[PDB]
C-alpha cells in the first residue's frame, strides 16, 4: 500500500489503569518538557526525574 | 554625605576588544568591592586578579572577610572612558536614589534589607571576563537579608564538618528548592570564623541565664498546650531532647541579690553579642528597597529603587 | 471530569491530611463553652460509675 | 521647592467629633507601605496590619516596622492629609516639628528610635478604624525599656520598675492586658538563650565543668587570642545522632532573625535650637536625620 510503518515496543506494568490512555498522552510514564517547564535553570531536567 | 555626593571613578584602559566594550555595558547595576575610597581607579584594581591575597586564591568561605575589609560600591553608569560608581559606607547619591539590577534567582520584596553573597549556587555562576586585558569579574549576588544569614550558617556549619573525621546543602525561600556549590574550603578562614563565633557565644553567658535553664521544664509542658509553643522546638533543636533527660534547677542564694537584677543583665549581654552576630560573620545590609510607583515584587533580572539602612 | 475528558480517582484514601492530623481530638471549646450557661440534670445513670 | 510629601486622603463621612480628633495628632509617627504621592488612610490604620484573623501583637509590630516605613503629618488640611517620610523626604528639607506621645523628657543630641505603644489609643467611629501612634522614646532606654518587660514576663513562668532617665521617675506597672500582649516576645527570648546555651555547651562539653576563676580564664584567652592556635582549643574530637550542626543553623537564623528587630536603630535625632534644650511631653521637638 505504501511504506510500512514500524512499531515500537515499551515495556510497562500491568496494573496501570487503562483511562490513562483514552486520552491523549505520552508512552513515558511522566510527561516531558520543554513548553511545561519555568524559568529555572533547572527545571527542564526537573520534570524529568 | 556630601550635598553632591561623592563619585568615583574606574578608569578603563586602552586596550579593549569591541565584545569586551558591550559587556561592560551590560553591568549597569553591579556591585563592586573598592579598596579605598580613591576618587580615581583602575578595572585591574577592580577586578579578581587584585581581588585575591598574597599567593593564595579564596574559597568562598574566605571570600566573606574580604568583603567586609573592602568598600561595596554599585555602578550607575558605563561611559567609554571609564566607569562611575558611588560607594554605599559614603552617602550614596545627590537624590538618596540608586538602580540596581538583580542578578538573583530570588525576587524581591519592598522594605527588606540587602545583604550579599558570593556567587554560591549552582547553574548561575557567571562571570564577565575581559579578555583583551585578561582580566575576571566575580560579582556579588544582592539577596534579602535573612536569606543572607541562611547561608552564611549553611556554609559555617558545613565546615565544622570538616574537622571531624548529614545533609547540609538544601534551602528553601519562597518555595523554591535550591542548593549551592561547594567543594572545598581553606582551614584558615574557618578558624576566623569560628574564633568570631565561639567568643560571641561565650559572652552571652551570664548569672541569669542558669536562672533561665530553669523554664527549660516549663516550655516542653507548655508545648503540649499551645501549637504556637509547638513552632519552637521543630523536632531537630536539642532543647527538645535537652528537657526529657535533664531537670535543671536553681542555684540559690545569689550574691548581693538585693542590689541587682541578674535576668536582666543576662539579657543585655545575650542583645550585644549572640543577636549582634547576624553581623559579625558576614557584613552589614546598608540597603533596603522601596519602589515608589509600588511594585510589591521586584522580579529577577530588572533594577530596583535603593535607600540605605541605617 | 476534570478540565479535560480526564476520569479523575478521588478516594477516600485520598483524605489524610484532613483527619490523621491531631486537629480532630480537640476539646477545649466545647465543653468550655457549652457549660456557659446552667443546664439541668438528666438521669445519671449512664453517667454515673 | 523638591521637597517629598505623601498625599493621605480621607474617605467623606466625618462627623464633627471625629475631625477634631484628627485635627490635634499634628506630629505623630505614622507608618505606610511603600512611598507613594497619593494613597488612602486604610493602609494607614490599625487593621491593616493583621495576619488573620489576629489582631497583630507587640512581636509583630517590631516585624511590621521594618517592612513599614516611617512618616510624620506635618500640617492636616480637611481635605487630605499631607505627611513626609522620614527615610527619602526629609535629606532636602532638614527640619522637621515632633510632638512627644512620651512621658519621658528629651535632652539635645539624643538619637531617638520608635517603639509600639506597648509601655502604654485614638478610634474613628464613622470611619471604622483604629489608630495606633508608636511611642518616640530615646534609643538607650529602648534597648532598657524592652529588656525590663523581658524579665517581668521571666518572673510570670526587687522592683523592674525603676527607670530613672534625667531626673525622673518611671513606673511601669502604672497591668493586666500588657502582659498577655507580649507573651509572644518573652517565648522566643528563653527558645533562643537555651538553644544557645546547649549548642555551645554541647560543643564545649566542659564549660561549667571547668574550674573557676583562673583555668576558665586561661581557658578564656587562648580563645581571645588571635593566633593561629583556634580548632584544637575547641572542639571535643545502630545509636542516634544529636542533629548538632542542623541544630546550629535553625538558631542562627532565629538569632539573625532577633537582630533585627531588636536593633531599634537611631532613626531620628533631635537637635534643639533657638530654644530650651530639654523637650517635655507634648512638645514639638526639632528632627534633623543623618546628611
Amino acid at each position: 500500500h505504501g511504506q510500512d510503518a514500524v512499531c515500537e515496543f515499551i515495556a510497562t506494568p500491568v496494573s496501570t489503569d487503562v483511562n490513562y490512555f483514552r486520552r491523549p498522552c505520552n508512552p513515558r510514564g511522566r510527561a516531558a518538557g520543554g513548553v511545561y517547564a519555568g524559568d529555572k535553570e533547572g527545571d527542564v531536567t526537573a520534570l524529568m526525574y | 554625605m556630601l550635598a553632591d555626593g561623592f563619585e568615583t571613578d574606574i578608569a578603563i584602559p586602552s586596550g579593549i576588544s569591541r565584545p569586551d566594550a558591550a559587556a561592560l555595558q551590560r553591568c549597569e547595576g553591579r556591585v563592586v568591592f573598592l579598596p579605598t575610597i580613591r576618587r580615581q581607579l583602575t578595572l585591574a584594581d577592580v577586578a579578581h586578579e587584585s581581588f585575591v591575597s598574597g599567593g593564595v586564591s579564596p574559597d568562598t568561605l574566605g571570600l566573606l572577610l574580604a568583603y567586609r575589609r573592602r568598600f561595596p560600591a554599585v555602578i550607575t553608569r558605563v561611559l567609554p572612558t571609564r566607569i562611575v560608581a558611588c560607594p554605599l559606607d559614603v552617602g550614596l547619591t545627590h537624590a538618596g536614589t540608586v538602580n540596581l539590577r538583580n542578578t538573583s534567582p530570588v525576587d524581591l520584596c519592598n522594605g527588606d534589607p540587602i545583604s550579599l553573597v558570593p556567587p554560591v549556587f549552582e547553574g548561575q555562576a557567571t562571570d564577565v571576563r575581559l579578555d583583551s586585558l585578561d582580566l575576571t569579574l566575580r560579582f556579588p549576588v544582592p539577596l534579602p537579608s535573612p536569606l543572607a544569614r541562611e547561608i552564611v550558617a549553611r556554609l559555617v556549619a558545613r565546615g565544622i564538618r570538616d574537622l571531624n573525621p548529614p545533609d547540609l546543602n538544601v534551602l528553601y525561600y519562597n518555595g523554591s528548592r535550591l542548593s549551592l556549590l561547594a567543594d572545598v574550603q581553606q582551614l584558615g578562614p574557618v578558624n576566623a570564623e569560628l574564633r568570631s563565633l565561639v567568643l560571641n557565644m561565650v559572652y552571652s553567658i551570664t548569672e541569669g541565664t542558669t536562672i533561665i535553664l530553669t523554664l527549660i521544664p516549663r516550655l516542653f509542658a507548655l508545648s503540649a498546650q499551645d501549637g504556637y509553643v509547638n513552632a519552637l522546638l521543630q523536632m531537630q533543636s536539642v532543647t527538645r531532647e535537652a528537657a526529657q533527660l535533664i531537670h535543671p534547677e536553681a542555684p540559690a542564694l545569689m550574691q548581693d541579690g538585693e542590689r541587682r537584677l541578674p535576668l536582666y543583665e543576662a539579657l543585655v549581654a545575650w542583645l550585644t553579642h549572640a543577636g549582634q552576630l547576624g553581623d559579625t560573620l558576614a557584613l552589614a545590609p546598608v540597603v533596603r528597597v522601596c519602589t515608589f510607583d509600588g511594585a510589591a515584587v521586584v522580579r529577577s533580572g530588572d533594577m530596583a529603587p535603593v535607600i540605605r539602612y541605617p | 471530569w476534570g478540565k479535560d475528558r480526564q476520569v479523575l480517582r478521588l478516594s477516600l484514601e485520598h483524605a489524610i491530611g484532613t483527619v490523621c492530623h491531631p486537629s480532630l481530638m480537640n476539646v477545649d471549646a466545647a465543653v468550655g463553652g457549652l457549660n456557659r450557661d446552667p443546664v439541668e440534670a438528666a438521669n445519671p445513670y449512664g453517667a454515673y460509675v
